[PDB]
């Protein structure tokens, strides 16, 4: 009924003011509450009744609500404010809580970095169990988007690849990994295999060879 | 000290059922609605319904009618939620959250969801429990750069999460990078843990990764030796 529409992403430089909008038909007549959810954690109520704060929440968090748009406003944005923000209303037709879809706040300015790439061949233990796995570990990149491609002797390999989505490291850069499954005969029949990581238009490629 | 404490992670087959619990402390349990909200991985919050712990009356969002049952036991200030006939896309973290104050009264005040439980993961998968095959990732000249060598452990084809890895029983902690697991299309996970160490220290020092897969009651200490 009340379908709350939030922008999927908002980005803001440190110290600036972030505004996250929550659009709805005559949302101005309802009380809007806002939850903050940091990666890995349960949500936390940061603003209720459009503009009030629970005790403990810093005064930098405020909201407005007028007409067809409620707005969560975060002043003097710190990097610790990176989080998903959700708005919430109570529908009167059916005692039903409606959430908006959430807005990712990314705080700009973190240093970019190209990925480091480490490639391991199948272990002899694995080969002796009649299997083979190539492991490609990718770390310290930022921003956290990467593409991974595999080659056997420069031709592209597309079966048997499993790649993670990137995730934040404790140093705020990202890590990912990619696995290539093949048979021991496939591993030994080629001169080399390569894991090729593309990040922001540039590539880092590591090679391993069965006879090395 | 207002707290909601939910029961632990659950792993189920499609078609199974599960009953999760939410224990409230630090306030009068029967004075507030209890809500339940779920969040499928990487997705947004989805309200499921509320229960009135004073009367037992409930109210479910449309798509949760017919397979979600919210109950409570006021004796122990505990809300329960039973999910019947799980589907793979019910995989999600399930939260309880305290809601509107003073149910059905002049003082009724819904100021949001001011307190949330820590969440209960419910994973629904046709994969079956399976301990990992642990393989050494041997430090070679190709795993060495600038006098430091990388060596590690491949923890292959296990289910469900989680697995923990330590090194040399907890004594080796600097230089350890344990990567998040990949979920393969077989439904099984794999992860790797790698440690960077002095290449002069190979030959004098033993490296052992300690893998614990509690869901399968399996532990593996795997020695990692040079080529």
């Amino acid at each position: 009924q009340s379908v709350l529409t939030q922008p999927p992403s908002v980005s803001v430089a440190p110290g600036q003011t972030a505004r996250i909008t929550c659009g709805g038909n005559n949302i101005g007549s309802k009380s809007v509450h806002w939850n903050q959810q940091k990666p890995g954690q349960a949500p936390v109520l940061v603003v209720y009744d459009d503009s009030d704060r629970p005790s403990g929440i810093p005064e930098r968090f405020s909201g407005s609500n007028s007409g067809n748009t409620a707005t969560l406003t975060i002043s003097r944005v710190e990097a610790g404010d990176e989080a998903d923000y959700y708005c919430q209303v109570w529908d009167s037709s059916s005692d039903h809580v409606v959430f908006g879809g959430g807005t990712k706040l990314t705080v700009l300015g973190q240093p970019k970095g190209a990925p480091s790439v480490t490639l391991f061949p199948p272990s002899s233990e694995e080969l002796q169990a009649n299997k083979a796995t190539l492991v490609c570990l990718i770390s310290d990149f930022y921003p956290g988007a990467v593409t991974v491609a595999w080659k056997a002797d420069s031709s592209p390999v597309k079966a048997g690849v499993e790649t993670t989505t990137p995730s934040k490291q404790s140093n705020n850069k990202y890590a990912a990994s990619s696995y290539l499954s093949l048979t021991p005969e496939q591993w030994k029949s080629h001169r080399s295999y390569s894991c090729q990581v593309t990040h922001e238009g540039s590539t880092v490629e590591k090679t391993v060879a069965p006879t090395e | 000290q207002v707290q909601l404490v939910q029961s632990g992670a659950e792993v189920k087959k499609p078609g199974a059922s599960v009953k999760v619990s939410c224990k409230a402390s630090g306030y009068t349990f029967t004075g507030y609605y209890m809500h339940w909200v779920r969040q499928a991985p990487g997705q947004g919050l989805e309200w499921m319904g509320w229960i009135n712990p004073n009367s037992g009356g409930t109210n479910y969002a449309q798509k949760f009618q017919g397979w979600v049952t919210m109950t409570r036991d006021t004796s122990i200030s505990t809300a329960y939620m039973e999910l019947s006939r799980l589907r793979s896309d019910d995989t999600a973290v399930y939260y309880c959250a305290r809601g509107g104050l003073e149910p059905r009264s002049v003082d009724y005040y819904y100021y949001g969801m001011d307190v949330w439980g820590q969440g209960t993961t419910v994973t629904v998968s046709s994969a079956s429990t399976k301990g990992p095959s642990v393989f050494p990732l041997a430090p070679s000249s190709k795993s060495t750069s600038g006098g430091t060598a990388a060596l590690g452990c491949l923890v292959k084809d296990y289910f469900p999460e989680p697995v923990t890895v330590s090194w040399n029983s907890g004594a080796l902690t600097s230089g350890v990078h344990t990567f998040p697991a990949v979920l393969q299309s077989s439904g099984l996970y794999s992860l790797s843990s790698v440690v960077t160490v002095p290449s002069s220290s190979l030959g004098t020092q033993t490296y052992i990764c300690n893998v614990n897969h509690k869901p399968s009651n399996t532990k593996v200490d795997k020695r990692v030796e040079p080529k």
